[PDB]
């Protein structure tokens, strides 16, 4: 029994959680992204070297905000990417190149902003150094993702169909889903980069943040408070999202379980992972008055 | 001010050897460094030249690999690491020091210079005239000609002048074609417009007679005149 | 006491105060010729071609 | 008592009898006169070199001989002598006190002076055969910070301190040969005449004073300010010289009328000004300001001819070449930018 | 089905 | 193309190697730490002058404690119009204070009923307000406190500050002139006044000056990296 499925992957009704969700986070992650890019060509003391590394997250969450969550926008609502396979794949590797470049430019600003504390008199930087460390995330963004762009295409479900909105009549689908001619050996692809994209992320913006909590109690408190909600942002909101893609390659779900997860679940989850860069603009915008002046 | 250079003597050919030149009472560091050689009875030839801070080394054409110069500047030391030495490379060596800025006077001293024996697009320097009788009291002319237009397009003009007194290393007379050194008198006088340059020696006396010669500083194969000699 | 101070200060006074002054008028005149007299020879108020100009960027 | 109320009597008699004279001797203002002249457009200078190399605040420079090689201090401890032409630096002096104040250039080309907050008036050798610049003499003697320095020939130097005196020296023997006094508060600036015999110098108490080198003695004094003069420099005729006060106001004087003759001011102007240079015709009146931006005055009729706005802080330093040809502007951020007028 | 896009 | 020649590129050459050394020099002049001594004409000034540790200028005082090189300056001799010199402290990292306690007592020279604890605070003022310094703090030393220990036994200091409603204890009247001294102060929010008593002992003074630096350079250069 070839599998009919509805165009509408979701009910009408349901599909309002989506849209709406998704337009309250693209509003933000856009405005406040254009924004942050504005204030940062706005004054003479913003040509500093920091704001090189607050323009590479604002960079990385308009490319984000421009692409990523429309992508998982079209993904969950209606059936198979219709764009095209060519699109398909475009879309789907300017998503990785957006999550690991946020994620290195989070690891690259802890990096400087504990240099700076931790040790009080340190030539730490210039804008030599500093370029290249941009450069460097965008390398190692493209790099560690090029194993998700390495085999992408598109799966012709076939098997399943869909019910036509025009008529409900039938419609062989065509997912964008990964053509792994290797597909064993993805299976721990994804375990290392839970480790190299969350963990290590979050191993060393644990210590750098940790340790300038340390060194600064050695008035102020505002960016206490900065250090500690930053550090639980990436702590609980890029956190299940590795839970549920390693889940894939790991203990098995039930056929319902799979179903209601990857259905409804996932969308929440791509929500939070979005959310932070949707947050970043914000956070780290606000919590200086360098450019709150 | 004073430059001393040892290691000279007879080599056989073929082997190798290794030259020094001592600086002292001046700062060695910001001065760069040449060697001129001089062939017995024959014109000037240069060598070699390091930069200060040894950014960049520069050879002449016939001695292109197997000469080494390097400088020691903590020491006040410059050396000439010197291998596979042919017949051609029988000449007296000599240390030259020249430092390049606006209104720098490069090759302004020159070293005694150590002894030694064994047993194309460069800008040719031609001096047509070779021995020119003179009298003291009288005033003399040298001309000196070159294949290329020496006036770079930022006004200046690469072309000096040198007096070699018998048994003497050469002093600066005249640098960049107009401007008269420190310590000469100002009976030295030069001027040409492009290929044709004469030194007018005006009421010549003693201690003016010797070889006089012209060398360009356009491109860096620096070429030396036949050079003219004056008999009083 | 300031008395020394005081005679100096009075004797400066008489001092200056004995300076032949020309008129506002010609010293106006005389800027005025000046002014008109060297023109044309100041490359910032006349700029100059830039065949001329030393400081151009094409350089 | 009554000698020093009598003397203090006698000295504003000679005040009032000066004002008199000065004002019988006024009889049209100088707008009048240039009221009929062709005025000048809109000059439009912009920035054609930039040096730099500084790592601090810019406090003064000036242009040699030749119109090529400047000379800039910035109190990072550094007098770095710049080749205009090609960007290229020089020379780089080391100094033992960095809170250099102000500098200097032989008209020989052959010595640079300097000096600040520790009252020495340092005199380096450029041409020497050690090829490194060597302290030639520190010249010692003044009680209060030394302002500016200028130098007469290779052998004089005329130099004003904070101690309300103005000195001139003998670079060779190291001694004071006059010392000029009657200023009441510290002298901030001075510029030596084209012809090198008198020089004028401003002080904090509002004053303008000539002096004779040769004869120690104040010819004339010029008042008219609210508040200190910071800057002074002669018209190249050398019969007028235009000050800079922290009231906004440029002011350009006559010797021989021995009074006012213009006053430069513009409403939205409120900042002090720092350095003046007037131009090789005497038409344009440069004047660098607290603003940020250098503006340039027409002499003849005070009227904004243009604004040099290229800098981050406040213009220190000002220059026109001696062949005109170029203006330099010196400022807080570390850079010397040099202008010319457009084709 | 559909697996979700990689982040 | 590079239609430069020989003594041209050699030029390019000695600018560089200039500019390498200035490069050097800003590099090791940024990691040393600039204190600048003001005061009274003898509140404490030599006091501190020994135990941090030819023409009437700027006197430099260079010490180190623990790779932290300071170059203290005394400027105490410049007999002109502070407000034409001290625009030059700028980059200072502390305006160093000394405060003499007898003062309280004692009269100006110019004898006018002009109180010389009134007269270090009238000083007070015109440097923790002045235009200039918005964010340099003052580690403000309290000096002599054991004539201040002798004289308010007998002396009381209603006679400096007649408001004073305490005891004539060192304590109570300590706390009252330090709090005096750090009320002045109209911008709390940027900087600081890091007061001390100066200690009989030459060696735990110096180690308050190390900490209020430290303090100072950590708080500069969090601001500057930008955490607020």
């Amino acid at each position: 029994n070839i599998t009919y499925v509805n165009y509408y992957l979701h009910q009408p009704q349901v599909a309002a959680i989506f849209i709406i969700s998704y337009f309250l986070i693209f509003f933000l992650c856009m405005m406040g992204n254009t924004v942050v890019c504005f204030i940062v060509m706005r004054n003479k003391h913003m040509h500093t070297v920091t704001n090189l590394f607050i323009l590479n997250l604002a960079i990385s969450d308009l490319l984000v905000g421009i692409f990523c969550m429309p992508i998982t926008l079209l993904d969950n609502i209606i059936a198979g990417w219709p764009f095209g396979n060519t699109m398909c794949k475009i879309s789907g590797l300017v998503q990785g190149i957006s999550v690991a470049a946020s994620v290195f430019t989070l690891v690259a600003i802890a990096v400087d902003r504990f240099q700076c504390v931790v040790y009080p008199f340190k030539p730490k930087l210039t804008i030599k150094t500093a370029f290249v460390i941009i450069m460097i995330i965008w390398v190692l963004a493209i790099t560690i993702m090029s194993p998700s762009a390495v085999m992408l295409h598109v799966q012709e479900e076939k098997y399943y169909r869909v019910r036509l909105n025009s008529q409900n009549k039938t419609s062989p689908v065509y997912w964008c889903r990964e053509d792994w001619p290797n597909q064993e050996m993805r299976k721990i692809y994804t375990t290392v980069l839970f480790a190299n994209i969350y963990l290590a992320p979050l191993s060393l913006i644990v210590i750098m943040y940790g340790r300038i909590g340390i060194s600064l109690f050695r008035k102020k408190q505002k960016i206490i408070k900065m250090l500690l909600i930053v550090a639980l942002l990436f702590i609980l909101s890029w956190l299940p999202l590795w839970t549920l893609m390693m889940l894939s390659d790991y203990a098995d779900l039930s056929p319902n379980e799979l179903q209601i997860i990857n259905i409804y679940i996932y969308p929440f989850a791509h929500w939070l992972a979005f959310g932070n860069s949707s947050v970043n603009p914000i956070i780290y915008g606000f919590f200086n008055e360098n450019f709150r002046r | 001010v004073q430059l001393v250079e040892s290691g000279g003597g007879l080599v056989q050919p073929g082997g190798s050897r290794k030259l020094s030149c001592s600086a002292s009472g001046f700062a060695f560091s910001s001065f760069g460094m040449h060697w001129v050689r001089q062939a017995p009875e024959k014109g000037l030839e240069w060598v070699a030249y390091i930069s200060s801070g040894s950014g960049t080394i520069y050879y002449a054409d016939t001695v292109k690999g197997r000469f080494t110069i390097s400088r020691d500047d903590p020491k006040n030391t410059l050396f000439l690491q010197m291998t596979s030495l042919r017949s051609e490379d029988t000449a007296m060596y000599y240390c030259v020091r020249s430092i390049y800025y606006y209104g720098s006077s490069p090759f302004d001293f020159w070293g005694q210079g150590t002894t030694l024996t064994v047993s194309s697009a460069d800008i040719v320097m031609t001096q047509a005239t070779s021995s020119v009788p003179v009298t003291p009291g009288e005033s003399v002319s040298i001309s000196c000609r070159s294949s290329k237009s020496l006036l770079h397009s930022n006004g200046n003009t690469y072309l000096y002048w040198f007096l070699q007194r018998p048994g003497q290393s050469p002093q600066l007379l005249i640098y960049r074609m107009s401007n008269l050194a420190s310590g000469v008198p100002d009976r030295f006088s030069g001027s040409g417009s492009g290929t044709a340059f004469t030194l007018t020696i005006s009421r010549l006396e003693a201690e003016d007679v010797g070889v006089y010669y012209c060398m360009q500083h356009l491109e860096y194969p620096l070429t030396f005149g036949a050079g003219t000699k004056l008999e009083l | 006491a300031s008395i020394a101070q005081a005679r100096k200060l009075v004797e400066q006074l008489k001092m200056e105060a004995n300076i032949d002054r020309i008129k506002v008028s010609k010293a106006a005149a005389d800027l005025m010729a000046y002014c008109e007299a060297h023109a044309k020879e100041d490359p910032l108020l006349t700029p100059v071609p830039a065949s001329e100009n030393p400081f151009r960027e094409k350089k | 008592q009554s000698e020093l109320d009598q003397l203090r009597q006698e000295a504003e008699q000679l005040k009032n009898q000066i004002r008199d004279a000065r004002k019988a001797c006024a009889d049209a203002t100088l707008s009048q006169i240039t009221n009929n002249i062709d005025p000048v457009g809109r000059i439009q200078m912009r920035t054609r070199r930039t040096l730099r190399g500084h790592l601090a605040k810019i406090y003064a420079m000036h242009w040699g001989t030749d119109s090529r090689l400047l000379v800039s201090a910035s109190q990072d401890g550094k007098l770095i002598i710049w080749d205009s032409y090609t960007t290229n630096k020089v020379h780089a002096i080391p100094l033992r006190s960095s809170w250099v104040m102000t500098c200097a250039y032989a008209p020989s080309g052959n010595y640079v002076a300097c000096g600040g907050l520790d009252n020495i008036c340092s005199i380096y050798n450029l041409k020497t055969r050690e090829g490194n610049v060597r302290v030639s003499r520190e010249l010692a003697g003044h009680t209060g910070y030394l302002s500016c320095c200028r130098f007469l020939d290779d052998n004089q130097i005329v130099t004003s301190s904070g101690d309300t005196t103005c000195a001139l020296w003998d670079i060779e023997t190291g001694q004071q040969t006059t010392t000029f006094t009657g200023h009441t508060g510290d002298v901030m600036s001075l510029s030596l005449a084209p012809d090198t015999r008198l020089f004028v110098s401003g002080a904090c108490d509002a004053s303008a004073k000539l002096w004779d080198v040769r004869e120690g003695m104040c010819r004339q004094t010029f008042t008219g300010h609210e508040s200190d003069i910071n800057a002074i420099c002669f018209f190249p005729n050398g019969n007028a010289f235009a000050t800079g006060s922290d009231d906004a106001t440029c002011r350009l004087f006559d010797l021989r009328a021995d009074q006012e003759l213009m006053t430069y001011s513009h409403d939205n102007i409120i900042c002090g000004i720092t350095s003046v240079s007037f131009s090789k015709s005497g038409r344009l009146l440069l004047a660098g300001y607290d603003d940020f931006n250098c503006n340039v005055w027409d002499a003849l009729k005070a009227d904004r001819a243009g604004v040099l706005a290229g800098h981050d802080n406040r213009v220190s330093c000002l220059g026109v070449t001696d062949d005109g040809m170029a203006v330099a502007t010196g400022s807080w951020d570390s850079f010397l930018k040099i202008w010319n007028g457009s084709s | 089905p559909n697996l979700p896009q990689r982040f | 193309g590079c239609t430069l020649s020989a003594e041209d590129k050699a030029a390019v050459e000695r600018s560089k190697m200039i500019d390498r050394n200035l490069r050097e020099d800003g590099e090791k002049a940024a990691r040393e730490v600039k204190l600048l001594l003001l005061g009274a004409g003898e509140s404490g000034k030599s006091t501190i002058v020994k135990q941090m540790k030819k023409t009437t200028g700027i006197v430099e005082t260079h010490f180190t404690f623990k790779d932290l090189h300071f170059k203290m300056f005394d400027v105490g001799a410049q007999r002109s119009e502070r407000k034409k010199w001290i625009h030059c402290f700028e980059g200072v990292t502390a305006i160093i204070f000394c405060v003499a306690l007898s003062d309280y007592d004692l009269v100006l020279a110019e004898d006018e009923e002009m109180n010389r604890m009134h007269e270090s605070m009238k000083l007070f003022d015109s440097i923790c307000n002045n235009k200039w310094f918005t964010d340099t703090s003052i580690i403000l030393f309290l000096n002599k406190k054991d004539l201040f220990e002798e004289k308010i036994k007998k002396s009381p200091l209603t006679i400096c500050y007649p408001e004073y409603a305490g005891s004539n204890t060192y304590e109570e009247a300590a706390a009252y002139i330090q709090c005096q001294f750090e009320d002045l102060n109209k911008r709390k929010d940027t900087k600081e006044i890091y007061t001390h008593f100066t200690c009989s002992t030459d060696t735990k003074n110096v180690q308050f000056v190390f900490d209020a630096v430290t303090d100072v350079i950590i708080k500069n250069n969090l601001k500057d990296c930008g955490l607020f």
